[PDB]
């Protein structure tokens, strides 16, 4: 029972085949073994992707799993429907209708803009790069013109690396020009931690603003930087380690070698390696129940070359496309099941919130539900500004050889004092600098005075 | 040049409102000040009364903080009164 | 029970019209008294001044005889100037 | 397709690409080294072995618009050419003092789709607005037109800017008569004496 | 007015010169006595100037 | 006896009342208060009386 499966690991993708190894030891079976054949390459490469894939299909594997980006995931689309072999990835989800892909990211729209429900923004930035695609930005966009909201959609993912200093001072010095405070980074964890370096830097990160991180791996980055900075930071957490599984599953994972398994020695994982390891699972669990089905899927012969002309699919694929379809399991990503196309159903995205303690999870989001909320939550010295007039606040005669308040006499210190001593706090008088009442300036529109 | 009535409405509780979105969370605050800003900017026939006094009335008393946006958008259609005395 | 600015005016400017389409070819010499009752029945802040008075000054210098509807389709966006004075 | 091509050993390819199929266009054309020339939407980055026959519409469609003096309007866009325009006027959106908005009507079915656009011109009245701006292949263009027809707001008033080279290329006589104005661009002078010659020579 | 004097062949501005007259007077409510055929012609004339 | 509701009181703050219903924008109806007190508390029940 050696069943063959094809995987696409990009190069310095560590702890997500370190996951895979895991979640094959793991999930192995006396039954039936999985008999992956590893295929580094270049993730955003279009050419190296149908090369390995069609290496892949020529080894006649039964199933394949992997990663790509927004240039290759329409290769992998266009032929894993074209050649009818099953495509399991930890990478963003399509948006539309694609068969023979399996997702096993959950879809963050939902998450997120209940999330901006929740904390009521009216108006707010829009911070994205063209990597996982545009498709979250169209559904803010429709989003913002239904429920009426003002959105600064700019792209961070064309401003080049080398020439980006004043670039970003100039971003975050026209956002500051009207005031607005609340920002969303949909970003690339890298980027995402540039934005940040740069936020610290231009002191953006002081008390006013409102940062909402949008992916899975919210507690996977370093939260460290800003988590003093005073500004408020929200964000979606896919993977939780209060669960039972997830607690275990940490404690062999944290007691493993790092030699034998690269970047495996840790108290947390990234929410791509556990959603592999997950896929694992999936996939185990799937052939499992083909198996208990007594349906063979076995090939009789070679595949032949993928691009021979015209294709012909083999018929056992769509039996293993429903096979991995109709799957539910438990993970570290929740509860797994699909839908048809094969999108996730039925998740729970942890609603996350940087304190000064550290992250706390303030709830929970659902396909259905929505947003549910979990477990609800010295004297400064008072300055007094006043003009000199008579007998509301004069100089002494003697008032050199004094300080502070003591300096001035009259009706309206008097009366301060009495107003600090029923209020019971510390003041300091101090005279206008303008030395004018009040008054808006009609050129400057300005405000002058106390 | 010449002056208008519906023209300084419009103005009004435009300037009013992209004034309030500066101020936003703190937005119930701001109200009178924007109303301030927005019958410098679009001019009043009586400078008490204001380019809109119903509209800022209505802001007034509905205005929530974070609230602005449905708040605005069900004053700015709002009676302005009288804009002389 | 305010009366606003722009109701009043586009009120004016439709009493107005609706009223002088009732004399053909007069057009021109009952300007004022279509005016009169369109004030009449829009009301207006002013007694002496009307609902609309740039509006009525527009007309009442550009309508001629049967050119009534293109004289009040430019004359209607006209500024009403000062409703109080 | 493209490696059939190869095998048979062409010196250059001239063809289409679909906001789909274009990385792999690129990506191939790129590592074979073989030459790639397109009508089809310029690629947005630095893309070797490729040569784009179609000029960057962005400035032109900017420009227009600063022209016009427009503070808010409302962009029709789909997802066909990809959202690299609507990227760019969100952009510039963002410097200048702009209230855009972006409505997808690529995603609407035609085999369904009456009241979404009944929808759609409902939600546009909301904000009142009276300037919209289509960036759209002619097929869609054609179809929201006579949507507008029908809904008769191609009445005085309105503002339509049509973003495409195409803009003669589309049935105009439509919206001609409507009283409302329509902008557009031409990539192809019919006054030019190489273009007469040609069209005198087509038309035969 | 009389719209069945008007050929088919010839009419496009003669309707267009039509409801500009009619234009002139400002004359929004208007009553069709006509065959089918006609009446589909004079209400497209009316959709395409917009009136 | 002949008339209704706000019309029945005159007075300084009626005309105010009238003012301030104006200028806040809205309707208003003038009652007379029970007790006929103005305000005050009662140092044992701790109990507010009067308007
Ligand atoms: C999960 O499946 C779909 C998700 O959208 C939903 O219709 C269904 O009610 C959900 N089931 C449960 C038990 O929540």
């Amino acid at each position: 029972n050696s069943i063959q499966i094809g995987g696409l690991f990009p190069r310095g993708a560590d702890q997500e085949y370190s996951a895979f190894r895991v979640g094959m030891v793991q999930f192995s079976t006396s039954e039936f073994r999985l008999t992956p054949h590893i295929d580094n390459l270049e993730v955003a490469n279009s050419f190296a992707v149908t090369n390995a894939f069609c290496s892949q299909f020529s080894r006649g594997v039964y199933a394949i799993f992997g990663f790509y980006d927004k240039k290759s995931v329409n290769t992998i689309t266009s032929f894993c429907g074209t050649l009818h072999v099953s495509f399991i990835t930890p990478s963003f989800p399509t948006d539309g209708t694609h068969p023979f892909v399996i997702q096993m990211r959950p879809d963050l729209k939902g998450a997120l803009l209940s999330l901006i429900e929740y904390y009521q923004w009216d108006k707010f930035a829009y911070l994205y790069d063209s990597d996982r695609g545009l498709s979250t930005l169209q559904a803010v966009l429709d989003s913002a013109a239904e429920k009426k909201w003002q959105v600064t959609a700019i792209n961070v993912g064309n401003i080049n690396n080398d020439k980006k200093d004043e670039t970003y001072r100039s971003l975050f010095q026209d956002l500051e020009l009207k005031g607005e405070r609340r920002v969303i980074l949909d970003c690339e964890r890298d980027k995402v931690n540039d934005i940040v370096d740069q936020v610290i830097t231009i002191g953006k990160h002081v008390k006013g603003y409102h940062y909402i991180i949008a992916n899975l791996g919210f507690t996977d980055g370093d939260l460290l930087k800003i988590q003093f900075g005073g500004a408020e930071v929200s964000g979606f957490q896919i993977v939780d380690y209060d669960d039972s599984l997830v607690s275990k599953f940490i404690e062999r994972w944290s007691t493993l070698e790092e030699k034998e398994y690269p970047g495996a020695h840790t108290a947390t994982i990234k929410y791509t390696s556990a959603l592999t390891y997950d896929a694992v699972q999936v996939m185990t669990e799937a052939f499992r129940n083909l198996r208990k089905q007594r349906i063979e899927i076995s090939r009789r012969g070679n595949a032949g070359d993928c691009l021979a002309n015209p294709a012909v699919p083999w018929g056992q694929g769509v039996e293993i496309e429903r096979a991995l379809k109709q799957v539910q399991v438990e993970g570290l990503s929740g509860n797994i099941k699909f839908d048809q196309n094969g999108k996730r159903i039925n998740y729970t995205i942890n609603i996350m919130e940087l304190k000064t303690n550290g992250p706390r999870k303030i709830g929970y989001w659902s396909e259905v539900d929505k947003m549910v909320v979990t477990l609800t939550e010295e004297q400064k010295t008072v300055v007094v500004t006043t003009i000199l007039e008579s007998p509301y606040v004069m100089m002494k005669k003697n008032h050199e050889m004094l300080e502070g308040n003591e300096r001035y006499e009259g009706y309206c210190v008097d009366l301060a004092a009495e107003i600090a001593k029923h209020c019971g706090f510390k003041y300091k008088l101090t005279i206008v600098g303008d030395g004018k009442y009040g008054a808006r300036d009609a050129d400057t529109k300005i405000w002058d005075g106390m | 040049g010449p002056a208008d009535c519906c023209r300084m409405k419009e103005c009004c509780t435009d300037r009013v409102n992209e004034c309030l979105q500066r101020y936003s969370g703190r937005e119930d605050k701001f109200v009178s000040f924007c109303y301030q800003e927005a019958t410098v900017t679009c001019g009043s026939f009586n400078e008490i009364v204001g380019c809109c006094y119903g509209y800022q009335m209505c802001m007034i008393r509905v205005v929530k903080p974070n609230s602005l946006s449905g708040a605005h958008e069900a004053c700015k259609t709002v009676s302005c009164g009288n804009p002389c005395a």
